[PDB]
């Protein structure tokens, strides 16, 4: 004989722009 | 009863002739079944001497085999019958 045990179960059903920055230097290249 | 009896199966048993002289049955070692009195008269010191281990001094009247077969029942409900696994087959006594 094979037996078999099943467990189971239910689950429950369901701005423009930053403020400050430090200064930059810009330099053309 | 030889009127009543199946020739068909008993034609296909084997033939055995009658012996000379009135057998005795005996309990031997297994795995001596097959050697022939290696001796006239026992030494225990040796073994395999084809020696019964004991002599019946008269024959049984009677001999009886039993023969149980292990198969196993499930009973599953609201079914018109039992499922039978088998199980093994048993040894005879």
């Amino acid at each position: 004989i094979f037996t078999s045990q099943v467990s189971a179960y239910i689950p429950v059903a369901p701005s423009q722009g930053v403020g400050k920055l430090p200064v930059y230097e810009i330099l053309s290249y | 009863s030889k009127f009543l009896k199946n020739r068909a199966v008993v034609n296909g048993l084997p033939v055995i002739k009658n012996p000379g002289k009135y057998q005795h049955c005996y309990l031997i070692e297994y795995e001596d079944s097959t050697n022939v009195k290696q001796t006239p008269t026992e030494n225990k010191n040796k073994q395999q001497q084809g020696f019964p281990v004991y002599l019946f001094m008269m024959n049984p009247e009677n001999i009886t085999y039993n023969l149980p077969i292990n198969y196993q029942e499930i009973a599953i409900p609201f079914t018109a019958k039992n499922q039978l696994n088998y199980s093994n087959g048993g040894n005879i006594v």
